[PDB]
């Protein structure tokens, strides 16, 4: 049965070292049998996982009360997280399937 | 700009366009390329984000891509409504600044022809009451857009006074243009009849107005 | 849902300040990036500067030798760019946007730098008659003369009427002085019956004019 992915936003974020940078994932579940992953390309052009919700401290994720959206905040952001994210939904039942967002990129730029 | 586009493009209606953008390693090499609509008199909007992907209410007819340090926008099935100028931008990350292209003013040949429709209008008695005098000469539903104006006062040529704008796009996707022609009163009640004269595709159409008729 | 509301612009001297304001609403305005993009009059677009959510991140063009200041206040959801010493080429329509790369564009506001003086337009009305009369339907329009700076708007029965208007690019007379026209083409069978009013807006001077056209019985 289809489903469809989540959203994930903005498409550029740029920031200085130091600063905060907050995405947004914006997933329409059709049940509650679920889990928000969050991640980032590696150079190795594979997913690593930063956080989920529910529940490196650098990486949080916060559900917003409108049952829809969640923060995606990079606390503290540094050069090296320069790169690609995405989000990811996982339905739990009654099959585990994972639908990844488009990908995002950070630009996190040298304090002047 | 850093980001070079070709100034100009043209199809005709059903047909692909392409509108490159050229650019370099530290941005459209290693940077996403987003590009923009702006329609005749209104802002910007996003078109493409990512180099290829289309925000909502944009349509499959806009595409875009992006290898190496060039990128490019496609728009099929082109129409009357496309006729804007398309922008294409990309952070650069050996600047750390967005950078737009210089822009690409897309235009729609071969829609079909259409004579204009002119409306010459007196000075108003109001104005005439303030001691001024101003024809006003409205020239539209027109294509293409392009006229020729010229003034009369009883059939010699004026010159002086003669203010015209450049045509654009009406609602309907047609073109609109005005002239002016800026009299003293005196001036205005010299002559038996002034006339707006449009040249539109080799054709002409000419209105009239006289003092001592009410037009 | 997004809306993007600039103020502020309008008439400046050469080597004088102005601050620009954008009001922002229909998105979580704290923890989103917010932009300024100009454009010079028949010119392109081009990127001013961009201010991170918290506001410790800012980025400007280089062309601006730091002569202008980015800056925001999340508690009222407002943008600001600061432009001082300003010149003749700082004259361009100013748009908010929202992100680094505008997912929205406000509608912009047109910043004149200029030692000339403002001036508040003059209306006349565009009386339709039996010669502005293609059969089934009329044109009728208003004259807008002798304003500075631009822009003035127009709309038609306070915008109740929108179709079949066309408001033309304004003239620019040897005096430094704009005029522009507004004419609408309506049912002719309208002309005794239906009032019809040109609205006109010129923010410079903080002036509208609202103008009867009358139809003549010619
Ligand atoms: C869609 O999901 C929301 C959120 O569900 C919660 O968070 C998920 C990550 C997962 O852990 C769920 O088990 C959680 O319940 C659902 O929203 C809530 O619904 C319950 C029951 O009505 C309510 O008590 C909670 O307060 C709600 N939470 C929020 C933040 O809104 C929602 O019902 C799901 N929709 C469907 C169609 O199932
Ligand atoms: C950057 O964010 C940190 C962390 O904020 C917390 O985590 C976020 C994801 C979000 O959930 C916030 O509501 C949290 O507060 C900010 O630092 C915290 O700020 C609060 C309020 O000023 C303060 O009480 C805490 O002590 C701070 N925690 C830490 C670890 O320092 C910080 O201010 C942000 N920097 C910005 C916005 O420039
Ligand atoms: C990321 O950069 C920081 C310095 O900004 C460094 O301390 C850290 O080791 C880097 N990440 C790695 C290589 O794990």
């Amino acid at each position: 049965r289809p489903w469809n992915p989540p959203t994930f936003s903005p498409a550029l974020l740029v920031v200085t070292e130091g600063d905060n940078a907050t995405f947004t994932c914006s997933f329409s579940n059709t049940s509650e049998s679920f889990v928000l992953n969050w991640y980032r390309m590696s150079p190795s052009n594979q997913t690593d996982k930063l956080a989920a919700f529910p529940e490196d401290c650098r990486f949080r994720v916060t559900q917003l009360p409108n049952g829809r959206d969640f923060h995606m905040s990079v606390v503290r952001a540094r050069r090296n997280d320069s790169g690609t994210y995405l989000c990811g939904a996982i339905s739990l039942a009654p099959k585990a399937q994972i639908k990844e967002s488009l990908r995002a990129e950070l630009r996190v730029t040298e304090r002047r | 700009s850093v980001l070079t586009q070709p100034p100009s493009a043209s199809g005709t209606p059903g047909q692909r366009v392409s509108i490159s953008c050229s650019g370099a390693s530290s941005n459209i090499g290693s940077q996403s390329v987003f590009w923009y609509q702006q329609l005749p008199g209104t802002a910007p909007k996003l078109l493409i984000y990512s180099n290829n992907q289309r925000p909502s209410g944009v349509p499959d007819r806009f595409s875009g891509s992006k290898s190496g340090t060039s990128a490019s926008l496609a728009i099929s099935g082109l129409r009357s409504e496309d006729e804007a100028d398309y922008y294409c931008a990309a952070w650069d990350d050996s600047l750390s600044i967005w950078v737009f292209g210089g822009g690409t003013k897309l235009t729609v040949l071969g829609q079909p022809k259409a004579a204009p429709s002119v409306t010459l209008f007196p000075p108003s008695s109001e104005e005439l009451q303030a001691n001024k005098a101003t024809l006003v000469c409205l020239i539209s539903d027109f294509y293409p857009g392009a006229v020729t104006v010229a003034w009369k006062a009883d059939s010699s040529p004026v010159k002086a006074g003669v203010e015209t704008t450049t045509p654009s796009k009406q609602s309907n996707n047609k073109y609109a243009a005005s002239s002016y022609l800026s009299l003293t009163p005196e001036q205005w009640k010299s002559h038996r009849s002034y006339s707006c004269q449009v040249t539109h595709e080799g054709s002409t159409v000419e209105k009239t107005v006289a003092p001592t008729e009410c037009s | 849902e997004v809306q993007l509301l600039e103020s502020g612009g309008g008439l400046v001297q050469p080597g004088g300040s102005l601050r620009l304001s954008c009001a922002a609403s229909g998105f979580t305005f704290s923890i989103n990036a917010m932009t300024w993009v100009r454009q010079a009059p028949g010119k392109g677009l081009e990127w001013v500067s961009t201010i991170s959510g918290s506001g410790f991140s800012t980025y400007y063009a280089d062309s601006l030798k730091g002569r202008f200041t980015i800056s925001r206040d999340n508690s009222k959801n407002t943008l600001y760019l600061q432009m001082n010493s300003l010149r003749a080429e700082d004259t361009a329509v100013y748009y908010c946007a929202k992100e680094v790369y505008g997912d929205y564009w406000g509608q912009g506001t047109l910043v004149t730098v200029s030692s000339a003086s403002t001036k508040g337009p003059s209306v006349f009305p565009l009386a339709p008659s039996s010669k502005s009369t293609s059969g089934g339907t009329a044109a009728l329009g208003c004259l807008v003369k002798d304003y500075f700076p631009e822009p003035v708007t127009v709309s038609w029965n306070s915008g109740a009427l929108t179709s079949g208007v066309h408001t033309f690019p304004a003239v620019l007379q040897s005096s430094g002085l704009y005029s522009l026209s507004s004419v609408v083409t309506v049912p002719s069978s309208s002309l005794g019956t239906q009032t019809y009013i040109c609205n006109v807006n010129h923010k410079p001077s903080n002036t509208k004019v609202d103008k009867r056209v009358e139809p003549k019985s010619c």
